[PDB]
């Protein structure tokens, strides 16, 4: 059990605790270089290229220069290492900034300035207004009555509203002064550190008495103090034991699914490479036994038994056949990846003009995985919405207002101007004052509330625990009914610039089950008004029979409901003098604890609010981001499932679900109570929710279902598996009241139990854990902290830019990568397997079929540019046609363009191209090509012709592969052949290429390699055209 | 974040381009014009190849009942053979004398690199310092081998003469030129004699001959322009072969001053000085006489190949045409 002793730095130093410094980075100045461990081992290609480098080092078994594989391996390893060094050094700056944050600490007898590192468990601290909470502390005292504190938990959840926090009653009256805090010696035996943010179990031992503790008295690290001059608390969890850091995940290394596919399909090439070399090695042992031992011209001294000669060339044939897995593939993918990323950076249709924030590709390695997304897990507030929540319409008295019929707001100086109200009749009616209901309506909004004033620098800012109330008070303020300030006994409100300080005699509290609030205020004349405001259903239960506007307001509410607006009913009363005096005595008798204080308070609360007079209703709009409902429909057409993971309330989350059209009237909403029975039923025995299509669950219910011995572990995987099956059989899933770790748990659950490619999008620190956990992580820009942005692979500002990232950039990056991989392997299996065929005609001696200079420059100068440009410019359809047809996204979702079948089909194509490129020239020189003093079918001519036919054939194949024939694409394909034939014509090889039989041999080889390929390409599309082909044809 | 991206075609992914679609109006023609070009070329090469007169004599004599088996085991080192052959059709124009070796892997890795091109280029430093490439034949006893390597060592050292057995039965000797049988670049660029001096004897001072060579490289030919590293026979040999079965140019029979055929039809005798042993590795020596053609040499593989590829291209177009029309 945890144990904290205040003002005792040596209590439990007798390891288990943690200092209040944070280590988010992953590397030091020394252990960074061992990053080679991660690079080398995870990608077996790097290990194979390492083996080749060693294998080419020893002169005993060597056929190619090792300088040519060290330089690219350094480039391959260097760039990836450089990328992770910039990523890690950035994490060093954020850790240093947080760790150097300032806080006041109880030194010996006084409060002194200190940094966030110096804080430790059992340390008493003092925090001021707008100061970050440096650790999970226990509130001891505050600058306002009852040791009250308001805190903004914007990193625990994405909400900017204030959270109420109270301290222990005993500590409130004693630890007010600095003197008593310094000598304070409180012992706490609380829970062990965990990731739970809503629950806290513990007790405070002090003054020979034990006081239980709750989460209301505990301020957590990721919070900010607001609306209180200062507060004091003792650190309980520090640094890494804090619930904010237990609600965080490791920065894992993210690599694409295609990256895993190349790994498994490069294993097979290794098997092929070893099997080929072993087979050729065996033949040499047999060949050297019969033909090589009796061949006097092959004598070279140093008698080696045929078995040893076979053993020796096995390593010669690994080196000869090394480009079965070429190092240029991974050098060029880094060029493709970097260029594809910069198109996201450069996009103007993902550039937010007014915030001047373009899209950013912070991770350049995952571009083609954007075309693979199966699921999207999105934050709600700031991601789907704007965090703007304004007053849109109102039904006051009977008539509905805010219909744009016929604002300056200069008639009242308090109007901040935020409100975008358009109707002018309301403003005319307010100034005219021809109807008391209008003045009474906006008065209620500016009095019946819990909002608090700032009055800092002469600005009348409002901070509220309920975003609904904050908007209503702002609306009333804009309409002249400015809530100036409030003390304990009286509330001050300005009416048309006239000061009017009223005295409040009671403030009915607001509860989730209560669904309403009221305030009883005595007017200066003496009249008592019970200004009540609450939910639509509860209010109508308490209506006087005289109310004639009941039906009309109900009709107005239906109009507002259809717009998915938030509505609240407004009411006053006219309680009498003696009646309140009798009740005021009764009300005080109910405030005492007595037995429970809940039944009595509810009883008196019920009787207060009977027979009320309706004023109508309000209409608050929780603004969505532009193009959000269009985005959700567009991505839904692409078969992408969008899940909303929010720290907000269920009611707010469900309201935005309908506003986003994620939920419609067709959907039936399943709740945690409904889910639990369905899951429980399956244990005692696809899910019926396959037809329900909606799922609204709370973070509290996630733990109940997730349940966070061997038989117990069996039920853990079973219950998690069933939930993922149910949640995946639903059109929309909204998880609410979830902590930052619970967000990543849901993303993880889909990853493990569905093997789906997941995207996580959000803003603020609440979403960093799931942005780090998903396959792709997007960070919405706008948070000054920039915590989701700096932990994300990509970061734009508007949610609607998800359309172009996935359907345009992600779709093309998948097409442009699979096209790149299939050709690049093709061009290198055709290249290198000519050596395999020549082994049957040179004693299996590992003699290369090309000149040494051709082998080095093949993937550098002759087949390099065309495939890189095709990997950076190839579009099957335009961007407009990409968004107009989201169904083209299913191409990558189903993994169609890169497979074992697609990969092996490029093995056969390379195998057959090498076969033709060697055996047509072989037949042409088995029959004595162009015999004369200038062409005796030498070896150089054999090498030059196959290389000449190889360069043309592969460079034509990329031309047939390219669909977006830009000029730079045309120049590269033709320039590669022109460059090749320009190098070997004085800027041996020239002699062969001046003779008709040599050129007619190349033409025959090139056609026999390409001309069949046109047949399958044309035959396949005609019989089985692709969706891109149909759009291209109909373009 | 930062300012607006600049509006350019490349960065905005809107570069002008063409979207070529493999339509039946584009692939079907190229599948038919190819078949209409490959057939006439296939016929043109095939007919020209079959219009080339050529005779190939296998004088290794491994199989008994041949008048050269005595030289398989030459108890006396100078061994000679006489093979009589008849040319039915008179050869016309220039006639080339090639010798052919079978199952002689001149492309072997241990054999191809066994040379010092720097020495063959005529480098004084490499003249007396053979490279490790020609390791087994760098030096004989104390001083280095001038043509070092398995290549120069195993040079073809047979001698071939042809006589016309006329009506009188008296063998008329036949002129055979040994110049101009190698690449121009090989004679003048790739191969050169060491610099300095006037006589080849002093230039190759302190350099042993190859062990298998009967005589040194000083006087490979009487003409100083054909002796040393620039010898035509030696140069032709060093130009290794791509495949085990190959033939190398030996002598040229230029056009006769008279209008009569260069090698008139009749009885011919091949007088060969059997020197090169090939029967250990089951290799076959041959002598080839062939006549020049305005399209190079003889190659029925290619001519037949275009007929097959050209015909298949024509047929593939028809098949593609039928598939298209059914799926139109
Ligand atoms: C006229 C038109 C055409 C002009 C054309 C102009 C020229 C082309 C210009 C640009 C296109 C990209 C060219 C680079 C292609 C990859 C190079 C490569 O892999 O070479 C490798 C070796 O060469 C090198 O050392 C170069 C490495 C550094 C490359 C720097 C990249 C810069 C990219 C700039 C892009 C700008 C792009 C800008 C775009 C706007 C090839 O190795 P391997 O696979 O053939 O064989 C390996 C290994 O290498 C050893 O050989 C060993 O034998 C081992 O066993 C074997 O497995
Ligand atoms: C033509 O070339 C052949 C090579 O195929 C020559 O045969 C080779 O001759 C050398 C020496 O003349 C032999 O080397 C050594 O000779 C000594 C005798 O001095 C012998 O006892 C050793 O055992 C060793 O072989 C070599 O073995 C031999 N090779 C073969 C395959 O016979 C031939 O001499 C050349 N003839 C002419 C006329 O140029
Ligand atoms: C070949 O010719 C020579 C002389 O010309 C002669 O001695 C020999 O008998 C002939 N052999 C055959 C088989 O004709
Ligand atoms: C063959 O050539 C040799 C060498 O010059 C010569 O001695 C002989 O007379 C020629 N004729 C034969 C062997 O019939
Ligand atoms: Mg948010």
């Amino acid at each position: 059990t945890w144990q904290v002793k205040a003002n005792d730095r040596k209590y439990h130093e007798q390891s288990k605790y943690a200092n209040n410094a944070i280590k988010t980075y992953k590397y030091n100045a020394f252990t960074f270089i061992p990053m080679n461990l991660f690079e080398q081992f995870k990608r077996a290609a790097n290990l194979y290229f390492l083996a080749l480098l060693i294998l080419q080092a020893v002169p005993q078994i060597s056929t190619l220069a090792w300088y040519t594989t060290l330089v690219p391996l350094l480039v391959v390893l260097g760039v990836t290492a450089i990328k992770d060094l910039v990523d890690d050094v950035a994490r060093h700056k954020m850790d240093k900034e947080i760790n150097n944050r300032t806080c006041e600490v109880i030194k010996d007898g006084r409060f002194k300035v200190a940094k966030w590192k110096e804080i430790q468990v059992g340390d008493v601290i003092r925090l001021k207004k707008n100061d970050f909470v440096p650790a999970d502390i226990l509130l001891l005292s505050s600058s306002e009555p009852n040791s009250l504190c308001y805190v903004e938990t914007a990193e625990l959840d994405g909400e900017t509203n204030l959270k109420f926090k109270m301290s222990l009653e005993i500590t409130d009256q004693y630890l007010q002064r600095e003197d008593t805090l310094a000598t304070f010696d409180g012992f706490i035996e609380c829970e062990e550190p965990n990731n739970r943010l809503d629950k806290f179990t513990g007790t405070l031992f002090w003054r020979n008495t034990s006081f239980p503790l709750d989460a209301d008295k505990i301020l957590l690290r990721g919070c900010v103090i607001r609306n209180t001059d200062f507060c004091h608390g003792l650190v309980i969890f520090a640094g890494a034991d804090t619930k904010i850091m237990k609600n965080s995940g490791k920065t894992r290394f993210k690599r694409t699914k295609i990256d895993y596919l190349m790994n498994y399909m490069v294993y097979t090439i290794f098997v092929v490479l070893i099997l080929l070399s072993a087979g050729l090695a065996i033949g040499h042992a047999y060949w050297e036994a019969q033909v090589g031992n009796s061949s006097w011209y092959l004598y070279d001294g140093e008698d080696d038994t045929p078995s040893y000669r076979g053993f020796l060339i096995f390593w010669g044939y690994i080196i000869v056949l090394n480009t079965m897995v070429p190092i240029s593939l991974y050098v060029s993918v880094e060029v493709i990846r970097l260029g594809q990323s910069h198109f996201i950076n450069w996009d103007l249709q993902m550039y937010y003009a007014e915030k001047d924030t373009p899209a950013k590709a912070r991770t350049t390695t995952l571009n083609e995985q954007l075309g693979q997304i199966h699921y999207i897990f999105s934050d709600k507030t700031g991601t789907l919405t704007q965090n703007i929540m304004t007053f849109k319409k109102c039904c006051i008295n009977g008539q509905i207002y805010g219909d744009h019929r016929d604002v300056d707001f200069s008639w009242n100086t308090y109007a901040d101007g935020k409100l975008a109200f358009y109707d002018h009749y309301l403003i005319e009616q307010i100034q005219s004052g021809k109807e008391p209901e209008v003045r009474q309506f906006f008065f209620l909004l500016a009095v019946c509330h819990t909002v608090m004033v700032d009055r800092t620098d002469g600005q009348l800012n409002y901070q509220a625990a309920s975003p609904d109330e904050g908007a209503l008070v702002n609306a009333a303020r804009n309409f002249g009914f400015a809530f100036l300030a409030r003390t304990q006994n009286t509330i001050t409100i300005s009416e048309l610039g006239t000061e009017r300080t009223y005295n409040v005699l009671a403030i009915l509290d607001f509860n989730s089950d209560r669904k309403r609030m009221s305030i009883i205020v005595r007017t200066p004349e003496g009249n008592i008004k019970l200004y009540c405001k609450g939910a639509d259903t509860v209010i109508y239960e308490r209506l006087h029979r005289m109310n004639p506007t009941k039906q009309e307001t109900q009709d107005a509410l239906d109009i507002f409901a259809n717009e998915t607006l938030r509505t609240l009913c407004l009411c006053y009363k006219e309680i009498e003098e003696k009646e309140f005096t009798e009740w005021n005595k009764k009300f005080m008798a109910a405030s005492v604890a007595s037995t429970n204080r809940d039944e009595a308070l509810d009883k008196v609360y019920e009787e207060i609010e009977k027979d009320l007079i309706l004023l109508g209703a309000t209409a608050i709009e929780d603004k969505l981001q532009d193009g959000v409902p269009e985005t959700i429909s567009k991505l839904a057409k692409a078969d992408i499932k969008i899940w909303v993971l929010t720290g907000d309330k269920k009611e707010t989350a469900e309201n935005i679900g309908f506003a986003c059209e994620l939920l419609t009237e067709d959907t039936t909403i399943c709740y945690g109570e409904d889910i639990n029975s369905l899951l429980h039923a399956r244990m005692e025995n696809f899910f019926p929710p396959g037809g329900n299509r909606a799922l609204i669950i709370t973070g509290s219910w996630l733990n109940e279902i997730l349940l966070e011995k061997r038989r117990l572990e069996a039920k853990k995987e079973q219950r998690q598996k069933n939930f993922v099956d149910l949640a995946c059989e639903c059109s929309a899933v909204i998880c609410c009241r979830v902590t930052p770790k619970q967000k990543a748990m849901v993303v993880d659950l889909v990853k493990r139990y569905k093997k789906a490619i997941t995207l996580a999008i959000g803003d603020g620190a609440n979403d960093v854990n799931m942005i780090k956990t998903a396959h792709i992580g997007v960070g919405i820009s706008g948070q000054e902290g920039m915590q989701a942005v700096m932990s994300s692979d990509y970061s734009f500002a508007q949610f609607r830019y998800l359309q172009r990232l996935l359907l345009v950039h992600g779709r093309w990056s998948y097409i442009r990568m699979c096209k790149f991989l299939r050709y690049f392997f093709y061009k290198n299996f055709a290249f290198t397997l000519v050596h395999f065929w020549y082994s049957f005609f040179n004693g299996y001696s590992a003699q290369t079929a090309y000149e040494d200079w051709f082998i080095t420059l093949y993937n550098v100068l002759y087949t390099s540019l065309p495939v890189l440009l095709m990997g950076l410019l190839d579009q099957d359809v335009s961007d407009k046609l990409s968004l107009r047809f989201p169904g083209l996204y299913i191409v990558g979702q189903r993994d169609l363009l890169f497979n074992y079948k697609r990969f092996f089909v490029s093995l056969l194509h390379g195998v057959l191209t090498s076969m033709i490129l060697f055996f047509i020239p072989l037949g042409a020189y088995l029959q004595t090509v162009g015999q004369d003093g200038e062409a005796p079918s030498d070896y150089q001519s054999f090498a030059v012709t196959i290389a000449s036919a190889l360069v043309i054939t592969v460079n034509f194949q990329i031309g047939l592969d390219t669909s977006y024939w830009t000029f730079v694409n045309a120049f590269s394909i033709f320039g590669s052949i022109a460059l090749y034939f320009g190098i070997m014509f004085d800027f041996t090889a020239s002699n062969a290429l001046r003779q008709p039989y040599i050129w007619l041999t190349i033409i025959l080889t090139v056609a026999v390699c390409l001309l069949p390929v046109v047949a399958i390409r044309f035959l396949s599309m005609t019989i089985w055209p692709s969706e891109s082909d149909k759009i291209q044809k109909h373009r | 974040k930062t300012r607006r991206p600049d509006n350019t075609a490349f960065k905005q992914q809107r570069l002008p381009a063409w979207q070529p679609i493999l339509t039946a109006g584009t692939v079907l023609p190229i599948f038919f014009i190819i078949g209409l070009i490959f057939i006439p070329i296939g016929i043109g090469i095939f007919v020209t190849s079959n219009n080339i007169r050529e005779i190939e004599i296998d004088y290794t004599g491994t199989e008994p009942s041949s008048p050269c088996n005595k030289c398989l085991s030459p108890d006396v080192t100078p061994c000679f053979c006489t093979i009589n052959f008849t040319l039915e059709k008179s050869f016309e124009g220039n006639v080339f004398m090639y010798y052919g070796l079978s199952n002689f892997y001149q492309n072997h890795r241990r054999y191809v690199k066994s040379r010092d091109d720097s020495q063959l280029n005529g480098d004084s430093s490499a003249l007396l310092n053979p490279s490790k490439e020609c390791e087994p034949y760098r030096r004989n006893e104390d001083k280095p081998i001038a043509p070092c390597g398995a290549i120069a060592n195993s040079m073809f050292n047979d001698t071939l003469e042809l006589f016309l057995i006329g009506n009188d039965s008296y063998p008329i000797p036949i002129a055979l030129k040994k110049k101009g049988i190698a690449w121009w670049t090989d004679k003048n660029v790739k191969f050169r004699n060491p610099p300095g001096g006037d006589n080849l004897e002093e230039r190759f001072k302190g350099t042993t001959k190859p062990v298998n060579w009967l005589k040194p490289v000083y006087m490979l030919d009487s003409d100083p322009d054909n002796n040393g590293f620039i010898n035509e026979d030696f140069i032709v040999w060093m130009r290794t072969a791509a495949l085990p079965t190959f033939r190398k140019l030996y002598r040229l029979i230029e056009r006769k001053s008279d209008l009569h055929p260069t090698l008139p039809a009749g009885r011919y005798s091949l007088n060969v000085t059997y020197n090169y042993p090939v029967h250990y590795f089951d290799g076959r020596k041959r002598m080839i006489l062939s006549t020049i053609s305005w399209m190079g040499g003889k190659n029925p593989f290619l001519g037949i190949a275009y007929i097959a590829v050209g015909s298949i291209s024509f047929l593939l177009g028809v098949v593609l045409l039928v598939i298209n029309h059914k799926y139109r």
